[PDB]
């Protein structure tokens, strides 16, 4: 899972890489990887609420 | 400079909106009037610190409308006889506290002319105002982009309403053939502008319901309300600028009534 | 909403079609609530000739409305065309007629209905006939309009001063206080019942054309106010003698010191005896 | 940890008087002054930028 | 609750930046809101001196909840902690006996 | 003073974004200040072996008020420091020495 | 935290001799190079496919 973890990870960049550069515009991606972003900070709180440890 | 003055831009215009004449004059006045917008002139052998009496009296050259100074030229006829010199004049020009006097009874300030020079004097000041006003917006072949003749409407109405001021901005969407707009076409619709408050009242029965008479008779009662014609294309952009609720109509809270509350 | 107020006060209906009487209209325009009507009559279709035997012995004078009293085709179109004229002041008597074909009744005729076409696509009248004929008949010009447009203002304005003076001749200087209360519509300020308890002296009285001018006067009131531009923002409270010059190039129309005297005895509440634009102009526009 | 080793429940714990609105007598006058400090700097960079 | 703040947070500045207005007049909200939020946390810790992790300050909270929630219910707090806590100082103190009695072995204090 | 410094980096942020500026002229500054307070955050931690962690680094705060105040006030904290351990040293001897399972006083 | 639990004060914690300036001119320094380096590189990069 650590390295299922990680795998996510560098493909989650990968996605966002070609979308971003090569085949959109910046001004294009830029707001998903905000959402992206809040959409971790919003899990990383939603396991909060599940395991009920940080 | 991009933030240097647009706060004086839009400040000296909130004090052309509404403020006290005060230092309205101040900035001196001479010619400088013409600060009242953002060939008479010629003929001002005036004295710089004219006055803010003749003031109050030049805007209302400029406010008061056709058919009703003929009232403020009887009133100021207290004399009867047709004619009235400075003696009520220049009275009711203290009661707040010279070249259109020398314009008006002569150089020598004492033969009194015929008042009934009141019309024409209001009929060129009105002409030449807005006269100057065309060339500050640089009419190319004779025209202004039909953003123009509608910026001068929200010029003169004076609102500060974010929708309309960006319909005002898309309208070349609305109009992007270009077709330029004349002198004349935008003189002719000022003076039923002028007029505005005998078209409501013409309209009371349209008023009872609503819409505004579909913009073409619209124009049409215009000019039978106005005493001039206006063409279509002319109020068309008019009608595409102020329609706010889409409805392709004007209510009175639209378009008209804050023409007409733009009276004071 | 006026439709509906139209409703109330009319009782006559035609498949829809409210047909009002001459007086729910006058009292439409009198009265504020009135509802005894409690019928649905016209259906009959006694109405083709019950107008028409009636308007043949119309006054053409002040008396076009106080002549029929409750029997005539009036639409709820028509009713509409009553209020605009209503308040139309002379100046816009000429124009309202030009806001009309202008061309002479001829293209004026089908105006009438392009006056009821109107308020469709919005969504045999007494009138018609007496302006033209029975189908279409009677070259109605302006002065001819005009006729019935100022009487018709007299008539409503005259029968008020019925209703105040309790049918006598005579209006008490107190009575004229309400009118103008009734039109001003400040009358929760007790101020001016504070001010015309004492200082109006119930005495001496009002006739008709002292009223009637003054009604009148109100019909031109905008007129009046633009020669009032130069005076009021000059704050400086206007003289009785002023203010009847005032009102006289303003209007047209002369009024009588003991009625003005009395307005700035009841609207001088400064106590300086001259009339501030705040002062008359200033409740003046309450509604 | 809701009580101590013993089992016993923990103090009410201390939150400051007035705090919440302790807090906002110096964010909100610093906000201000947080702004007021732009524009009379912004108009003492204009004349060499924008 | 805190979820239900954090998910409407993400759908009303979802809506209001594709269908509506636009990304360019967003950002600088989407930015001002993340460090709107900084303040509060470094707020919460001036306010109470914890540095705002939620393992710890749902408990401080519920802690709260529990005080409000007894005091007003009039239920004794004081006396059942002091109870409380005399089992676990006499039940340790047996503890301590399981040397010298079961092993004979010195005891420990 | 923190929140304050706090607040006006949203103040002096908050014209500079769209009353005087634009924002994206405005952008590239808040982000070369998150990457320039991330680093204090770290700048912090090899002047002083810890992290900016707000109760901690508050208290390595505190002590340098304090060790340099006391210092001014001129007390022996190492003596008060020294004199404090026998006490808390004492009387556990002392509740050692009541040991109710440890007979020495009946 | 603070104190020791038998309510003792913990010791001076140490600051570093000067450190404030150690830090600066280590990172104002290297803040110069990350330009330098950067404009070198524009210049190898304008002679070649981007800009
Ligand atoms: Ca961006």
């Amino acid at each position: 899972v650590l390295w299922g973890g990680l795998a996510y990870m560098a493909t989650q960049f990968g996605i966002l890489a070609r979308l971003t550069w090569w085949e959109y515009s910046w001004d294009i991606m830029e707001p998903v990887t905000y959402f992206i972003t809040y959409g971790s900070a919003m899990a990383m709180y939603a396991y909060f609420v599940m395991t009920r440890q940080e | 400079s991009g933030f240097r003055d647009r706060k004086v831009m839009e400040y000296e215009n909130r004090i052309r909106a509404y403020s006290t004449p005060d230092k309205i004059f101040r900035y001196f006045t001479p010619e400088d009037f013409v600060r009242s917008i953002t060939s008479i002139f010629y003929t001002l052998g005036e004295c710089g610190l004219i006055s803010f009496s003749d003031y109050i009296f030049l805007t209302t050259v400029l406010s008061t409308p056709q058919r009703n100074f003929e009232i403020a030229f009887k009133m100021f006829d207290l004399n009867g006889d047709g004619e009235v010199d400075m003696e009520e004049f220049e009275q009711v020009q203290s009661i707040i506290r010279s070249a259109l006097t020398t314009y008006f009874f002569g150089a020598d300030l004492k033969g009194k002319l015929t008042i009934k020079n009141f019309l024409e004097f209001q009929r060129k000041l009105q002409h030449d105002v807005l006269k100057l006003e065309f060339e500050r917006h640089d009419p190319v072949d004779g025209r202004i982009t039909e953003r123009q003749f509608g910026g001068m409407l929200l010029a003169y109405s004076g609102v500060q309403s974010k929708k309309l001021t960006a319909m005002q901005r898309q309208l070349k969407k609305h109009f992007k053939e270009g077709k330029g707009l004349t002198f004349q076409e935008v003189e002719n619709f000022f003076t039923f502008l002028k007029n505005i408050n005998d078209v409501d009242t013409a309209l009371s029965f349209y008023h009872m319901a609503g819409a505004s008479l579909d913009k073409v008779t619209m124009q049409q009662v215009a000019r039978t309300v106005a005493k001039v014609e206006l063409s279509d294309h002319v109020c068309d952009v008019v009608f595409a600028l102020f329609d706010c609720d889409g409805n392709g109509e004007l209510s009175n809270k639209e378009f008209v009534s804050i023409m007409k509350q733009r009276l004071m | 909403l006026r439709k509906q107020r139209f409703m109330q006060f009319s009782s006559l209906e035609h498949e829809g079609e409210y047909y009002m009487t001459p007086r729910d209209f006058l009292f439409s325009v009198m009265f504020e609530q009135m509802e005894r009507k409690t019928s649905v009559k016209k259906l009959t279709k006694k109405d083709i000739e019950d107008t028409l035997s009636g308007i043949q012995t119309a006054g053409c004078g002040s008396t076009f409305f106080r002549d029929l009293g409750d029997k005539g085709l009036i639409s709820y179109t028509e009713y509409l065309f009553l209020l605009t004229i209503l308040t139309k002041p002379h100046s816009g008597f000429h124009v309202a007629f030009k806001m009309l074909d202008t061309d002479g009744n001829e293209m004026i005729e089908k105006r009438e209905f392009f006056k009821l076409q109107k308020i469709i696509s919005k969504q045999n009248t007494t009138l018609q006939m007496r302006f033209f004929g029975k189908r279409g008949q009677r070259k109605l010009h302006y002065k001819e309009f005009r006729r019935f447009m100022e009487n018709l203002q007299t008539e409503i304005q005259e029968m008020e001063f019925l209703q105040f003076s309790k049918g006598l001749s005579f209006m008490r200087k107190e009575d004229f206080a309400e009118w103008l209360l009734f039109f001003t519509n400040t009358e929760n300020k007790d101020i001016y019942w504070k001010n015309v308890r004492e200082k109006l002296s119930a005495g001496e009285s009002i006739s008709l054309d002292e009223f009637k001018s003054f009604c009148h006067f109100t019909t031109h009131l905008e007129d009046f106010a633009i020669a009032m531009q130069m005076f009021s923002l000059a704050h400086r409270p206007v003289r009785l003698a002023e203010f009847k010059r005032a009102v006289k190039v303003a209007t047209g129309q002369e009024l009588s010191n003991n009625i003005l005297d009395t307005v700035f005895k009841i609207f001088d509440l400064d106590g300086d005896e001259c009339l501030s634009h705040e002062e008359f102009l200033g409740v003046l526009k309450n509604r | 940890v809701i009580v101590t080793r013993s089992g016993a429940i923990l103090p009410k714990p201390v939150k400051m008087s007035f705090g919440l609105l302790r807090v906002f007598s110096i964010v909100i006058p610093f906000l201000y002054v947080g702004t007021l400090i732009s524009k009379n700097f912004a108009a003492l960079l204009e004349e060499h930028d924008i | 609750g805190g979820l239900a703040y954090m998910a409407t947070q993400f759908g009303i500045l979802a809506r209001l930046t594709w269908w509506e207005y636009s990304w360019d007049i967003m950002e600088p909200v989407t930015y001002f809101i993340t460090y709107g939020s900084a303040m509060a946390m470094y707020a919460y810790f001036v306010m109470t001196r914890q540095e705002y992790v939620y393992p710890e300050a749902r408990d401080r909270q519920y802690l709260l909840f529990f005080h409000k929630g007894a005091k007003k219910s009039r239920f004794d707090l004081e006396k059942y902690n002091q109870l409380k806590d005399a089992i676990a100082q006499a039940e340790m103190d047996l503890k301590r006996l399981r040397d010298p009695l079961q092993v004979h072995l010195p005891l420990r204090q």
